[PDB]
């Protein structure tokens, strides 16, 4: 006799994503030596994390610039990877194919001005729960928050906390979201002296515990 | 003191406002003696040296975005462009040192980057370029990016001819900005040196 | 591996099953590992907590 | 932390500065072999077609993620819905070579067919761009393929990218938002 | 109860090159001995370097004649399998069967002449990148070369290199290919003494690193 | 180097006589049991099928091969599409016991049939060619022959060379040549 | 083998899958190999390099 085997209905589909290999046909290919070839990455967050790319700002540019006015709100944006700000990061660009993420985003300031132009900033992150970014340092000084002024370093990098209910959050964001679900970050210029018409780029990448999970082909084709 | 001086042959480059070098990809050459050249590769030492070659100038006007770009190897009119016309293979690295000269009184920041097979920039791909070997150039702090890259490519050794694997790029990341007391404008100039040399396949005589 | 998880080891040989790697001299080859893992952590100059 | 920014050194600071703990991560869904080795479809089609991995669409999980790298490396593995019988034939073939049963060729069995193949072509390593002078005598080389497949009629190609090994990479963009603060979008919720 | 099993979709059609062994079912069977059978060959190649065979040149001849008259240039052919002069040669005969190679192939000159004709030759290897190969010694000297003359040993033999961007090569010429993709070799005379219409044999052979892969069936049936 | 050429002694010089490394070659995929070992058609057929290499095509990969060897041994495999039931009848048999079943007969099972012979001739190996004066009482003796097969109609007929050997190499040749330099093709290139 | 890259054991005896050689006393009976090995590889004569 033979071995008795049932072919069980519901199985043997091919899946796209499926865990299988097939059966090969042309073999003993040896492949020209690649050892050593420079530049390789084996996971995207590696890079994601040494290699900032910028945020966008107003008409399109990569920085802020300092008001000569009375208003001390640089710049605020929603803590959303799906953010207008965040989409010519590199971060972003990873993180449209994952549904899910949680972990730290680490944003960096550099000042661009002159030796002659001074400043001090403040970065602010609000968690949800207000209706309203905060205009005023003094409000936003309440929050979770950082100060630091212009000198020999140009850098200064912040870390935006994960802090939410839910352990992982969406990298989307729905449309019948009103407020962002996770917050803003707003950059404040507590003073500057002779700062007039001076830059400020800013930059951001990926935290140590930051984490994307969830692979998702989402774009229109 | 950031004080470097760098050397390649009988060329010297020294800067006293450094902010370091920037190794691209590796820090090291891959083989340079592989498969393709049997036995028959040499190391031209004579071309390991500086050339210069004029970028642009940084004006008030130009943009974030602007951007400059030269493709490596260049027109050559030394022993390395010899080289490109004696041998129908060759392979080398570079290392790069680009100035933009004002004054401290001046103010913008300019991106240097090398980077490996060249495509026009959508505008805004411009804001990750930060992903390839890169260094800043801001009055404020230096007067000189240095980088230095290996060779690479799909092929161990190259026809310059018909492939250029490394270009050189510099965008205005932030427009400069003059007062009375700073420079006009900037010229921005390029010392590049090619690195490990290595040629295979000696040509016939023009005659 | 990425994304494969038989338990049972494979029928054909792995000479049939994919191409033949070869060296002239995987490893610890991760520019990328190598550069995030060398990023700055701490903090530049002095504290007071 | 204050930084040199100009010497583009990375920095990555942690929570911990302002009284936060740094949690733990796992990044299994963001590897690279991983993350690449599912099926994508080829939408251009014709009885004779040659596999060219960047005939995949740009904005698709693979083509976007394949694009921002410059050099890369795989095996492949290719699931063909075809009339008659399909002909495959190794990088650097004579087109005519596809017609000879000789050549591997899988004949007929519905509802598809789904084959293993090598990376065949003569570089160490092939380039999603390739900055040609010439290149002769956005056009890549025409030995950048994974060789080619004929049969009566091709109704569907998937490609699948077996063993990914990227090199170099370059911009990945999101969809560019118009909206003043994010891109909003439905997203699924039961009803 | 009997083992599960998914019978999956996209396999077990048959492919004219798998790996599988058909079922039996005439069993039994003993051989004649062919113990010792002579002339026994178990890879082409090794053939293919001890049997060295001829090119062809002028009207169809598998020699080359020493020019009376001031032209040096005896022979120049492309470095191809898909050579013209290459074409009756073994080598090429199995090369048509595969896609790419590299290597050494060899090229083997033998002297017919008389014991009193006396010659010198050259034979150099005109990499790509030039436009049209030198007919003249000088300017070919510049390139991987040898030169030999006339005497006791009537065979002299060359290699010619494998010097190439890519790892391997085509076997195959494209139609788009102007100027061949792999160089040239050319065979020059420096002199001769009396040795009008003395002839100098040709043929090739593959060198101790030759290699070929990918097996195709490109012919015409 | 300079040898004499007269003797046929072989002489294989190598690229360091002039300075150069000679490499690493693997020669796998021109071992003669690998590349005789794949499917091949057999054009010509009939109800009635006396199995014969020979019917190969001469300038198919495995028909020129073969062609290119005085002497031959192998087992072999097949596959025919057939209408009805299949019978074969080992070397040697009387043209009438292809019609009884007790004779290997396999039944018809779409889409066709795939099987394992055994070399069944009389002689130590088989010849592609032999110089026979009569041979009797280009035409090879009727024993070189693998057996025979008959259906009640044979549509497909696909021949596979197992465990061969070959001897006594003869020329093999390629497309000829009317081209001043080489003969150009139309490669596979993506489009 | 030449192939032929099946990892587990045949499912049919040898004696039915093949035909079974016998002898009359493989080995390394390769003409063409032993012919090939025997080349002269060198260089005749005197050399000044």
């Amino acid at each position: 006799g033979i071995f008795p085997v049932a072919c069980a209905d519901g199985y043997g589909g091919l899946v796209t994503t499926d865990p299988k290999t097939a059966d090969p046909v042309y073999g003993k290919v040896y492949n020209p030596p690649k050892t050593n070839y420079p530049g390789r990455f084996t996971n995207l967050l590696d890079v994601a994390e040494a290699c900032p790319t910028f945020l966008r700002f107003d008409d399109g540019k990569p920085y802020v610039v300092t008001r000569a006015d009375d208003t001390r709100l640089l710049a605020k944006f929603d803590v959303s990877l799906a953010a207008k700000h965040m989409s010519n990061t590199y971060l972003s660009g990873i993180a449209q194919y994952y549904t899910q993420y949680s972990g730290t985003i680490n944003l960096h300031f550099m000042f661009t001005g002159s030796t002659d132009s001074k400043a001090r900033y403040m970065v602010a992150y609000i968690p949800p729960g207000v209706e309203t970014p905060p205009d005023t340092p003094e409000e936003a000084a309440h929050c979770i928050h950082a100060e630091w002024d212009t000198g020999l370093n140009s850098k200064f990098t912040f870390s935006i906390p994960y802090v939410s209910a839910a352990d992982y959050a969406y990298t989307a964001s729905d449309t019948a979201e009103t407020t962002n679900v996770q917050g803003w970050v707003c950059v404040y210029q507590i003073t500057h002296g002779k700062a007039e018409n001076d830059t400020l780029l800013v930059s951001a990448s990926a935290g140590k515990d930051f984490e994307l999970r969830l692979p998702i082909d989402p774009r229109t084709q | 003191d950031r004080l470097l001086t760098t050397r390649n042959g009988h060329t010297t480059s020294t800067t006293q406002s450094s902010v370091g070098v920037t190794y691209g990809y590796s820090t090291e050459e891959d083989h340079v003696a592989g498969p393709n050249t049997s036995g028959l590769e040499t190391r031209v030492v004579q071309a390991e040296r500086f050339f210069k070659k004029f970028l642009f100038d940084w004006t008030t006007d130009k943009p974030f975005g602007y951007l400059t770009k030269l493709e490596l190897p260049t027109d050559h009119h030394g022993v390395f462009g010899h080289l490109v016309d004696s041998y129908a293979y060759m392979r080398n690295g570079w290392d790069v040192e680009v100035s933009a000269v004002g004054n401290q009184f001046n103010g913008g920041c300019l991106l240097v980057a090398m980077v490996p097979e060249w495509k026009a920039f959508d505008t805004r791909e411009k804001y990750q370029l930060t992903l390839f070997p890169h260094q800043f150039i801001s009055p404020r702090t230096n007067m000189t990016a240095h980088i230095t890259v290996p060779y690479l490519g799909v092929n161990r050794y190259d026809q310059y001819k018909k492939h250029k694997p490394w270009t050189l790029v510099v965008m205005v990341l932030s427009p400069l900005t003059v007062s009375n007391t700073a420079a006009p404008q900037i010229k921005v100039y390029a010392n590049i040196a090619p690195t490990y040399v290595h040629v295979a396949g000696e040509l016939p005589s023009k005659e | 591996s990425g994304n494969t998880g038989s338990i049972i080891n494979n029928y054909y040989m792995q000479q049939y099953q994919n191409s033949m790697s070869t060296q002239l001299g995987t490893q610890n080859n991760d520019w990328f590992s190598k550069l995030a893992s060398s990023a700055f952590t701490g903090l530049f100059g002095a504290l007071l907590a | 932390t204050t930084t040199t920014g100009e010497s583009a050194d990375p920095v990555t600071t942690t929570v911990e500065n302002y009284g936060g703990d740094t949690q733990v991560q796992r990044r299994h869904h963001t590897d690279v072999g991983f993350i690449m080795d599912r099926f994508v479809k080829i939408n251009s089609l014709s009885p004779t077609h040659v596999i060219d991995l960047m005939q995949t669409h740009k904005h698709g999980i693979v083509g976007a993620l394949l694009r921002a790298a410059t050099y890369y490396f795989s095996d492949l593995e290719i699931v063909v819905r075809h009339d008659g019988n399909l002909t495959w034939v190794p990088n650097g073939a004579p087109e005519a070579a596809l017609s000879n049963t000789s050549n591997p060729t899988a004949y007929n069995k519905a509802p598809f067919t789904r084959l293993a193949l090598p990376y065949t072509a003569p570089h160490r390593v092939l380039a999603t761009v390739y900055d040609g002078t010439n290149k002769y005598s956005t056009q890549l080389p025409a030995s950048f393929n994974y060789g080619a497949i004929q049969a009566q009629a091709i109704h569907e190609l998937l490609v699948r990218m077996k063993r990914a090994e990227l090199y170099c990479p370059r911009p990945l963009l999101a969809i560019k938002v118009t909206s003043q603060d994010r891109y909003k979008q439905k997203i699924i919720a039961p009803a």
